[PDB]
DNA sequence: GGGGTTTTGGGG
DNA sequence: GGGTTTTGTGG
DNA sequence: GGGGTTTTGGGG
């Protein structure tokens, strides 16, 4: 049986093991301190102990392990820990509460959301609103008399979280001040971009209330929650001083990015103050080389929820997993190597729509006739491009260009419309993001069009 | 504007040049001064923001071991040194095997002769971080990547083998593999790309376990 | 037996 | 404990 | 002292 304490009410004195159910606002990733020792640091609240009188108060947990799956990992803020066995103690005047997990003490996290992250990345249902989505050690009992407790913490959390920035002005700085810190820092901002640099890495576009833009790594594994129009806190990250031609923040194992619960009043407000910008966009494309990435399409707002499939899957498993064989439209990211037909001029043919023929436009039904040759992250090293179509005879991808088709060999101002777009497609760091559908064995373009 | 960074202004400039270690600025070849932040099982420098792994030719430790007897150099960590004759190359490796490379190629270090500083040396410096792990040196190698690709797919193909629009046109009773969209980037001989231009250098240089031995068998 | 932790020798 | 390992592209 | 475990009483 376990009697559970309210942070504000822990015993300082008796330095005997207490236990209790909290809200994590804040906490670092698992990290490794020597050869022996991993360590995760975390704010937590409860109905005693929330609110300085208005900046949010709380006290501190620090959990020592053994061993890296021994430590919780929050990926996101209003979520509620239990733990078992902890000792007490004031340092430089907060309420410090210490567990070794290597030794006897335990922690359980509960979703105070009706999924856990995970759970929503995998799209899973949760077992139990009373079951934990992750503990220490082999097992974890939850008592009846536990439930209350439980339900009644995740009411007030959401209460808290809705009417309370819980996040205060306090606990970050403002993006436009970052070259100013002495050292690291932390930072409330909304995710713009998630764009695939490579195998294992995520490159963030982030903006915050300030309105100043900021790129950062963000390892695929590590951060698998990380989602384009959602808002994050970020521990501990610094300004990078080397990086001249884009604003860039350096992370650290330690370091570690935190979503919200639903009910958060401070990620409802940024997520709809904070507009997209495509200013660095713009700029970049004025000059020869470009170390910032563009994204020169947009999809369809009815595929905005649709997931992505890299060009691996989409043209060496497409015909062999279960999962890609059930499915005509996909939507993935690219970058053009080279566009066929090369004369900009032939990307318009007459179409005869009995013969099923095209010819030069110097004769036919006006349509769109263009073979992209791309390549991507999960494709990079092979020795590989890949063919993707814009044969728009049956309107698919009909007003991709943002220009009808046309006699190019006449019309002279939609053949520069679209030399120019043939030499943005091509440029490096330009990608394409762009929902297909599959015909007879190739990938036609379709409710995608450019934005440049 | 101004790259504090010594390394990854010489290793960018050794990129943006076609490997071709004579067409980098002169001005950047001067005297090395750089903090030592591990010396085994990986000897890796740091110039006050990226830290990088030095490579030494056998004629660097044997030069060293004679000017500096008795002082190892399996033990200067958290110890200065003076790289005052050395050269950069590219080389072609596996960058799930080098954590100092991406993308299967590395910028390489190469040391001919270095002096330790062991007089207090001081400097307080940010937490150096890999400089192959830097946002914009990752993205100046893909740029490296991306030219050496286009100039082999714009010289690989031709014709404008274009799909038959039929194809794709009335597709009703039509079914096909999604292979039929893979294209070959080059002359290449396996499935990774390699069409590059630049002459990758050469240059023996000696293990860290070989330096290791050599002090203490 | 061995950890962590003090129980510092001995329960279930 | 607002920190720094390598497993050296969760740590 | 109490876990997990097997040592089933007794080390450091």
């Amino acid at each position: 049986k376990y009697e559970y304490v309210e942070l504000a009410k822990a015993s300082l004195t008796s330095a005997q093991p207490q236990h209790f159910y909290a809200v994590v606002i804040d906490a670092t990733f698992p990290y490794k301190t020597n050869q022996e020792r991993y360590i995760c640091s975390l704010k937590i609240v409860d109905p005693t102990l929330y609110l300085k009188q208005d900046a949010s108060d709380y006290a501190t947990l620090v959990l020592y392990a053994k061993r890296f799956e021994d430590l919780p990992i929050i990926h996101r803020a209003g979520d509620i820990i239990r733990v078992h066995r902890a000792t007490l103690r004031l340092y430089n005047g907060q309420r410090q509460f210490n567990a070794n997990v290597f030794y006897s003490s335990s922690w359980a996290l509960f979703s105070t959301d009706k999924r856990s992250v995970t759970q929503e990345i995998n799209n899973q249902d949760a077992v139990s609103d009373t079951t934990p989505f992750s503990f220490s050690s082999k097992h974890a009992t939850i008592e009846k008399n536990e439930i209350s407790i439980l339900q009644n913490l995740r009411k007030w959390a959401n209460q808290y979280f809705s009417s309370y920035s819980v996040i205060s002005s306090d606990m970050y700085t403002a993006l436009n001040k970052a070259q100013a810190q002495k050292g690291d820092f932390d930072v409330v901002a909304k995710i713009l971009q998630v764009h695939e640099l490579d195998e294992y890495t995520n490159e963030l576009k982030l903006k915050d209330a300030s309105g100043q833009v900021f790129y950062t790594l963000s390892l695929k594994l590590k951060f698998p929650h990380v989602r384009t129009g959602e808002v994050v806190r970020i521990r501990s990250a610094t300004y990078d001083e080397t990086s001249t031609q884009k604003k860039v923040l350096i992370l650290s194992h330690y370091s570690n990015i935190i979503t919200f619960i639903q009910s958060s009043k401070l990620a409802k407000e940024l997520r709809a103050k904070i507009q997209d910008d495509h200013s660095v966009e713009v700029a970049s494309l004025k000059k020869n080389v470009s170390l910032n990435a563009v994204v020169l399409t947009e999809v369809d707002k009815k595929h905005a929820a649709l997931p992505s499939t890299s060009l691996q899957d989409l043209f060496h498993h497409a015909d062999s997993d279960k999962e890609l064989q059930a499915q005509d439209t996909f939507r993935t990211q690219f970058y053009v190597t080279k566009i066929e037909p090369s004369d900009v001029k032939e990307w318009v043919k007459g179409y005869d729509r009995k013969t099923k023929k095209s010819s030069s436009l110097k004769k036919g039904d006006n349509i769109f006739q263009v073979q992209f040759l791309v390549k991507d992250a999960s494709t990079q090293l092979n020795n590989n491009t890949y063919r993707v179509l814009l044969y728009t005879q049956d309107g698919l991808g009909a007003n991709f260009f943002n220009v009808k088709a046309d006699n190019l060999h006449k019309n002279a101002d939609a053949r520069k419309k679209l030399e120019d777009s043939a030499e943005l497609l091509t440029k490096f760091n330009s990608y394409v993001d762009a929902v297909v559908e599959r015909r007879n064995g190739f990938y036609l373009i379709k409710d995608t069009k450019l934005i440049y | 504007p101004q790259q504090q960074s010594a390394f990854k202004q010489l290793y960018t400039e050794l990129f943006n040049n076609e490997g071709d270690f004579s067409k980098v600025s002169s001005n950047l070849k001067k005297p090395l001064k750089c903090y030592v932040k591990e010396s085994y099982p990986h000897f890796l420098v740091t110039d006050g923001y990226f830290f990088v792994a030095p490579y030494f030719t056998k004629e660097a430790v044997n030069e060293f071991h004679a000017k500096f007897p008795n002082v190892n150099i399996v033990d200067l960590t958290d110890k200065v040194i003076v790289i005052n004759n050395w050269s950069l190359e590219l080389r072609r490796v596996n960058s799930a095997e080098v954590f100092t490379s991406y993308a299967n190629l590395e910028a390489r270090l190469i040391v001919h002769s270095f002096k330790p500083n062991l007089q207090e040396r001081l400097n307080p410096t940010r937490y150096p971080v890999n400089l192959f792990r830097d946002d914009e040196f990752k993205t100046t190698i893909q740029h490296f990547r991306h030219t050496a690709l286009q100039a082999a797919i714009n010289k690989t193909v031709k014709g404008d083998n274009l799909v038959d629009i039929s194809k794709v046109a009335d597709a009703a009773g039509k079914k096909g593999k999604v292979d039929a969209g893979i294209v070959k980037a080059s002359a290449s001989k396996g499935d990774e790309f390699s069409d590059f231009s630049f002459k990758e250098g050469n240059t023996a240089t000696l293990k860290i376990a070989d330096i290791f031995v050599q002090e203490k068998g």
